[PDB]
């Protein structure tokens, strides 16, 4: 169960909102937690996308406008985050506190993916350009783009922000910004000139940027995307 | 002592670049962000250098986009990459066959450290 | 028909003698470079952060720092990101380290991608063998590497595709300052973060094969066009001006335009070093960067020799086949 | 006074050359001696101006051939004119869509009498 | 979304207002150009043989135009005659350049645009010259008729010199890479290129063509394409592999191409380039004329940019009206 | 008859060589007169190509090497062309003198056209690029290139110069250097952007260069190319 995985990280704020959801305008403005919003069909691909995003952006709260961000936190003249903020008073009243910094995404100020879509497919998958080698078709290990891997709740496909953009155009585009998913580490290295932003190998390591290579014993992230039901 | 060395180096380099063929199969799609990123990825797929003048031109194209808030527009979306890859191949063929080494030696004399643009990639093997 | 063939191989022999003369000229130039670097090398020979690395015992940067306190692996590695950059004040160093995070802060950085391939080994299962280079070295001297660590190669980094400030020392990048819709600048703006790092002058130029600096390759790809704002309310007040990233000198940071961080700031114990106030070490480092520039130009002249060798070999083969064709006719 | 004026002129000219569409049919074959000869011919078969950056680049490509005796080598023997028209249309599309007006305002601040590259023709 | 379209319509309103502001900006700068050119007109108003050799060629059209200059829109379109525009210091080299050009290219008429070329002649359905043409009507109205085939040069269609210039000097003379021996030096009898020998009238140094080109860059570069002048004949044959298209000896014979040689009794040409008379007062007046022509050229370029911005404003008007109608209909 | 047309121009040297041919090493080195070497099928096209070349290049003597050029004329220290030259002594001995300058072409120093020929056609016609309008095929009045109009003597197709080049590659390329031949004056003006060097209209006027327009009452040249027999 995914809510237990949220509640394991007791120093987070996502566990605080999950404890609210089990039992103000904070939970009215907040759309929710990133790991709640995305669903992945299999297990391994969900694990590696979670290892790509990390446990800090995976447990990010997602709210609509910046007024909700000002609702979540309150600053005095000292510049310190006192107890009198929103989720700090809420956690002090209910239970566990928040000692870790956590991520607050606002969907209004994000950069929408103002590019064409696939016409006939459900979930409004992105019409993004696929790379090709000099000889022929696609690179040999090319499984596809990771922003189109996410299986989403059909309530959130339209009019989530004020301009009528979806949630794949705003949230998951700005988390998974055009990164390839490859089957083999060797197929990821052999197609290194064609990858623009990032690449994720379906067995092992990943790369965030062009020159930056992540390698070594694979650090795991406890939170994963849910199964689709 | 300077100008004779510059002229003889420019003549040797121009002869070497005129020697290099342009490849047969050029059907590929390279999603790219800047011009220099396309040039680097295309040097890596096709094991061939580019000219000096080609790399100067691509850097000046890439500097021409600074300023107006067009960097936030991904250049992949403005120009289809098959089109821009065709531009860079045809401009490379222009800079390989047409130029005289005297003008290029003048340009090398105008600024030191001209090896920043000359590629160490050899088409052999 | 025969006279133009005779003039053809006559001019071809003239060209191959021209090739041989050009080879001899470049060997002369390489030997002059050798004499200059031997003279400057005997001129040179005539004349705490490590605890913070070693607190991370599981990290590979602590492994390399411990082995440096005691192969081809530690020759290809340029170093660790925490030991390359230096910041004058303490607060800004703490905040930039909090911005980068402890995985990219302890990143090993090496020149060529073959040095990346040498650090690890992978089998058909894809699991990280102990037979990997850093894992062999760490297990041979002690603790193992269970944390995932970062490996930057300086060749595949996309260099800043832009100008510098010409006269200024340490090659501070000029970027376009953020602009209001009004004609003024935002008030909280002190500078971009990538210009804030003061760098060892040995690493200012010729680090890359193309002669790129290290501020161009490493720190621009880490600190890419982000601002450093004095107070928090300046950073919120100048939100439409910011493009890639923003950092407040008081408190919190933001990674993208809409992504906001808030909450208790998790600190990063690994920091940038403070600079050294000595002056004779600066004179030795200027001698070092002069040596590095001379070594880079020597490498480029060696590559130019290689180009001319390819030309003369192809010309010799063409001359032999043309002589055979004319004698057969 | 010159700075804002040149910046405004650069913005207006870049807006217009952004407005102009690249033409539909390109099947043609102009015999040509120099690059500027092909551009002057191709501004007449097509009723379209070229960009400032395109005219400046073609003049520099023409000056890049002087010196060594390939001037007497006729240029269309080296370059098939379908290829040369393909280069000039693709380079003109690049100079129409992408560049900023700040870079171009700097280039115009470099030299006065910069109208020798702006064409009078318009569709 | 309706709110997105309403914000976009307000943005298009801001765009059309900045277009009309740009119009007002350019109209003000055009009025400034008009003020400056009228000031230079009133200052220039305050500051205020070859003809026989032209008239000897009675059958040719240059004599027709010179006789009219002694006594319509044709004289508006025609710049002049090639012999009038050039001035060469010494008598000998003037005669040798006239012998190189010949009496057809020397007596050519030069005019600005191609419509000025079509104004000189009128053709029938059969294609023969009908007297209803302008020069034929006017010559038959005044006197002699034009039986000689004469030559017409339009400056706009000429291929400009795609090369650099000499920076530090007046007369804008053309730097070209001087000829070189296969090893040694420059050839010894070399006296200079011939396109640099012609001293141009300083009224015609700048802003004659609509692009702003001079007259040396367009006319005399096309008549005298890269030919060298050599002092003696034996020096000229001694420099045979070094020469480009033309070559001329200052003593005798001239050659046209690389293989073609001329020899035999030299046929002279009656018309000659004049010797320039360097007077400082007329030099100052022609300097003011050069300033006038340069000002008028910049005024024409600002007027073309005004036409350009009017085109943009009308496109913005049409798009704003169509979008607002679609929004009201929505 | 063409020899009468050569002999009309009594002040020439071509009439002097024709008078020799009717009745030294001069006539051994000289290949001959240009109007003798070229033949044109019809009359009008021959007349307009003769009007294009002019009566000075039409009556040009053509010799092989520059030693023949030194054989034709002799210069003293005065720099004057005295009687003691070759054709001046020859004309003074035989008859008429030479008071006009005449053209002496040497085939060794000319610029050969190093371009692909048509493979199957006789006379070794040049493989030259034909212009095309932006819509489709050739310009509407395009009759073709004037260097391929010349019908030549089959003795002179090969090994005329020392390198084995023909005579169309050397002489007629350097006289007719890629100029179009058009049927109508209006079809010549309407295809003005495509013409590179020159253009000749089959009814009337011609242009030598791009900007230079020849017009007026058409000055005729008495010498023409011969008929082919």
């Amino acid at each position: 169960d995914i809510n237990a995985q949220i509640l394991r990280h007791e120093n987070s704020a996502a566990g605080v909102l999950s404890l609210v959801e089990t039992l103000l305008m904070l939970t009215k403005g907040v759309v929710g937690v990133v790991a709640k919003l995305g669903k992945v069909n299999d297990e391994n691909l969900s694990q590696i996308l979670s290892n790509y995003l990390g446990t800090r952006s995976m447990l990010a709260v997602v709210c609509r406008n910046y007024e909700s961000v000002t609702a979540l936190e309150a600053y005095d003249n000292h510049g310190n985050i006192d107890i009198n903020a929103g989720l700090h008073c809420l956690g002090s009243s209910i239970g566990r506190e928040i000692g870790d910094s956590f991520d607050a995404i606002c969907l209004e100020n994000l950069r929408p993916y103002v590019g064409q879509h696939i016409a006939d497919d459900l979930q409004r998958r992105l019409d993004l350009l696929k790379p090709k080698l000099p000889n022929g078709e696609c690179p040999p290990g090319f499984l596809g783009f990771a922003v189109n891997m996410i299986q989403i709740d059909p309530a959130y496909l339209l009019c989530v922000t004020s301009y009528g953009y979806g949630l794949r155009e705003t949230l998951f585009y700005n988390l998974f910004s055009r990164l390839q998913v490859y089957k083999t580490r060797a197929d990821m290295i052999s197609a290194l000139p064609c990858i623009s932003d990032g690449a994720v190998s379906l067995d092992g390591g990943i790369i965030r940027k062009t020159g930056i290579f992540n390698l070594g014993n694979r650090d795991e992230v406890n939170v994963r995307f849910a199964k689709p039901t | 002592a300077d100008e004779g060395s510059l002229l003889r180096r420019a003549e040797m380099y121009q002869d070497y670049m005129k020697q290099v063929p342009i490849p047969t199969n050029r059907g590929s799609l390279i999603p790219f962000t800047s011009w220099v990123g396309l040039s680097i990825s295309m040097k890596q797929l096709y094991g061939q250098p580019l000219h000096y003048l080609t790399n100067v031109l691509l850097q000046r194209w890439d500097q021409s986009r600074f300023g107006t808030d067009s960097e936030e527009q991904r250049l992949d979306s403005i120009i289809h990459p098959t089109k821009a890859e065709a531009t860079i191949w045809l401009v490379e063929e222009i800079h390989r066959l047409t130029p005289s080494h005297l003008h290029m030696a003048l340009l090398w004399r105008s600024d030191p450290m001209y090896h920043s643009f000359i590629d160490p990639i050899f088409p052999e093997k």
